[PDB]
């Protein structure tokens, strides 16, 4: 049963994605503030 | 006389590690991270005595490589940052490096280790009572489980359950983490982070099949997007809302949300989003059985697709137009787009589409 | 027209069976490169019907095998075996084991190939399936034949020190082929009898049992005539010529190579026609009739230049050089020795290049 | 010593000429398509 | 008399014949073609293990020269394996040495030490004095390279270096001096020269400049004895370098002048340019910036000739600072621009940032 | 792990607190890789 659904294809319009929230890299200014 | 004609000779030297590093950071600020990487790795070659500076260099190199989609070297430098933070016992630095290492592992599909690293970020944050760090770690963990659930069954039988239990468990874990993040973020009064949480929570419910909860979450994302005047986020909320109302069966409501995406897409002059909006409207009016309006929007999508030379989307429009015209009775116009569907399907390797365009023309020819 | 509420069900765009059927039709037509794409597409869609899925895996393995992508041929035949084992389809298990064995045979993993083909034999005997038993015997013969063949090309004409590992493997092939022959003759399958005689003859040929090889190939020839299979008839003629060379009866060998050339010219197979002329050239060289040897080596050269077979061109040049040298034509020998040097450089034959130099040095002295 | 490359203290023919590997399988799926239709 | 039998010569290509052709190609300096003929002999194979050993070793040495160190490792490893099984410990030591030098280039110093140590021990066991000396020289070279692989070398003002580097360089000094002792006893003047050179450069990296001068003076004397102008020029160059760090810039200039003399007679434009560049820096230390500009210009012109773009930027930066020390702010701005241009073109990220910081300051006067 | 200096596997760091101090010099050039070996095969029995 666990080996059974190991093979591609099994078991008894068009959409568009869920469009997630953009990856947060608001960071660009650590090194200039490290000028201490 | 100058104030520095021989202090000009002091710059004729060569360049210090800090100077190279600062140049790399300015290039990344300007958005040219390809040149920034060269100056960062140059600072690495020079080296420094200051371990706090070195930690910053490694982390910003990892983040720069991450943005440039060179995830292998992003893993390298975030791993070095973690190693350095661990030896010097900088627990705050250790947590932040673990989080970045986790997100890198999340993209390269190694979810099991990604869980470990983001869990480490959470545990250290709770230990130090760093509430903002605790929240970011919760958000990261939600993102990892969201991505784990999204990997496999993409494409794959999804209507009314049942999937694998593995997928439902991962998505439910994402819901739990996002709601924990939301609770802590609402208590800290961080409206920006609340918006990001609502968006991802809504899309997770959408994949789970909990469409009513998805609508509620995206409505909150929409309100926060308006508060910040973020038109891009506002458009994403409108698009997610339309998607959810389709699956609820309220096609009229969905059309007006897709209309609002089109309004903002035309004002931002984003041709790609504008085309995706027209395609969604074409399918919506097909569900409403108003095939004349469906053809109108599917044509608008086709023209933008040909403009952007999006060959894949061209075939999608041809197939939709063929069946819209068939539902009206225009057998000559249907045969035209079915031929165009066959041609594109061959050119792009859509083996499924090619066989269907053949089965379509066979039938169309006989009446 | 009388049913125009048609084309929303065929329009949808999807089904696994439809993609699979398209893949099979492409393989029927001989374009297995396109067939593979449609098969793997059906794999992506998937199906509930395990009997269909088994057929898809097996025909994908067979298609990849024909396209020489043995790595993916191993993948899908391994999946077919796994599926047949879980559902307890023992007939399907045996057939999948056989295909997995032949794939492993080409990949040089003979030890596991023996296991898989042995499994095919055992299950066939257990279910009393005589046709499957015969096919498994033939497969086992083929594997040992290939295993024996894989121990060093540096055993040319005609070795002498055969290692016991090689003799044991070839003798095992002889045993399996004869067992296959016994069962096939009893089942009355003339086609399978022909295939057995051919491989049995070539195994005896490698073993050094040339008289037994002649006998087996003569039987292959008779069966090829019975079926009117000119291709098989030509193979029998070629194997017979080869064997008579090693027996030392060069006159008999020449007439068998002549019959290969006859059928090669009628099938308009230029490549086989050239190989036939080259064999005739070497036969008359053994007969020391160097004039006739030059005639056939020239005919081989011309076809080689036609087919742009640069390798075979150098082989003709070297042979012509030594044929002319045996006659005394020092000027014509120097011409082909130069052409041998040129080709040997162009194709990277480092051995040939050094020989052509050692040939011209000596030839120049007259 | 026994594993080191190339040691132990031809003239062209075109030898063998074996029998062809038999494949005919391009029928089993369409064959199953009248076994249930 | 009987040369109407040569169809028997037509078949061939013997294991030996392919090998001899490979060796002749390497003798002529075309080792790319020689490798093909050697590997062809490998395909044929032979019964003669002494021949096979020679093939492996010369293939390793050929790949080594072609900078394909991975396959150089392969065939020298096979030669070692063969020499070990049949017990030619004479063959074993020589193969270990070649394997060590290969490992030395690849940066695997730890294994390289062991292999050349094996060469030394076997040579001492067999009382092979010439082999013992060659082992000592190899060990010196490995430690010299190990010490150099950490170096952004710092005797600067009064500088410190890691203990690991000093230990490795001191080990090289010990091995070179042991080699020198055995080589002087064997009366091999050529090997004495090579030892003095490497000993001098090791002392130079260590900071023992007086000992470096002494060693290079001996290298110079031996180079004159052999009439080896190339070695003479190397000794002159090393001597100049050492006198710079001693602080005697006048003496250094006259040694760099002698390098230029021999470079102009050998018509070596590349060495001639490096000599002018060293002279430019020497007169900069002597604060005679007019003479410094003269030699840095001569270096620039040869650099542009040879299209050495890297060295062009080096001249531009030096000229900028020489003109700045004189006060020619317009001429300084010209070479500072050229320094910025070249540094961009060659990817010198350090130089690019400096040229910007230079033009900013120069513009204000 | 116990190792105050074993972390030195991380790219470049580490602090420690007549005549010519500073200003730039050059490089040095060592001795020839001596390959006499192109006639080891040619002598044979």
């Amino acid at each position: 049963n666990s080996a059974l659904l190991s093979l591609p294809g099994y078991r008894p319009f068009y959409m568009g994605t869920c469009q997630d929230e953009p990856e947060q890299l608001d960071d660009w200014n650590r090194i200039a503030e490290l000028q201490q | 006389g100058p104030l520095g004609s021989m202090f000009h000779v002091r710059y004729r030297m060569e360049a210090s590690c800090l100077e190279l590093a600062l140049e790399g950071e300015r290039l990344c600020k300007s958005g040219d991270c390809r040149a920034g990487v060269s100056f960062f790795e140059a600072a690495v070659q020079v080296g420094t005595e200051d371990l706090k500076t070195l930690s910053a260099i490694y982390s910003q190199l990892g983040n720069a490589y991450f943005y440039l989609h060179d995830y292998a070297k992003a893993l390298e430098y975030h791993h070095h940052d973690l190693t350095l933070a661990r030896t010097i016992g900088d627990q705050l630095g250790e947590a932040k490096a673990s989080g970045n290492l986790g997100n890198t592992l999340k993209v390269l599909g190694n979810f099991d280790e990604a869980i470990v690293c983001c869990q480490r970020h959470l545990d250290i944050s709770r230990e130090l009572n760093d509430k903002v760090g605790e929240a970011r770690a919760l958000y990261n963990l939600g993102n990892v489980y969201h991505a784990k659930g999204k990997s496999f069954g993409c494409p794959g039988p999804q209507d009314v359950g049942e999937f694998p239990e593995e997928v439902r468990d991962a998505l439910q874990a994402a819901v739990d983490f996002y709601e924990e993040n939301l609770s802590l973020v609402t208590a800290l009064g961080d409206r920006a982070a609340q918006g990001r949480a609502f968006g991802n929570l809504g899309n997770t419910h959408y994949l789970l099949g909990n469409f009513r909860d998805a609508v509620i979450a995206h409505e909150q994302r929409l309100l926060i997007a308006k508060e910040f005047g973020d038109k891009a986020a506002e458009r994403r909320a409108y698009s997610n809302l339309g998607n959810a109302y389709i699956f609820l069966g309220e096609f009229e409501t969905a059309s007006e949300y897709y209309k609002k995406t089109l309004l903002l897409a035309r004002q931002l002059k984003d041709r790609a989003v504008e085309a995706q909006s027209c395609y969604s409207l074409g399918n919506t009016y097909t569900l409403l059985q108003d095939y004349e309006k469906a053809i109108d929007y599917h044509l608008k999508h086709l023209a933008i697709a040909q403009e952007l030379n999006d060959r894949i989307g061209e075939g999608r429009a041809c197939w939709s137009l063929g069946n819209a015209y068939t539902a009206l009775g225009n057998h000559d116009q249907a045969m035209h787009f079915a031929e165009k569907h066959l041609e594109i399907s061959r050119e792009v390797g859509d083996k499924s589409g090619e066989l269907t365009a053949r089965l379509n023309l066979s039938d169309l020819q006989m009446v």
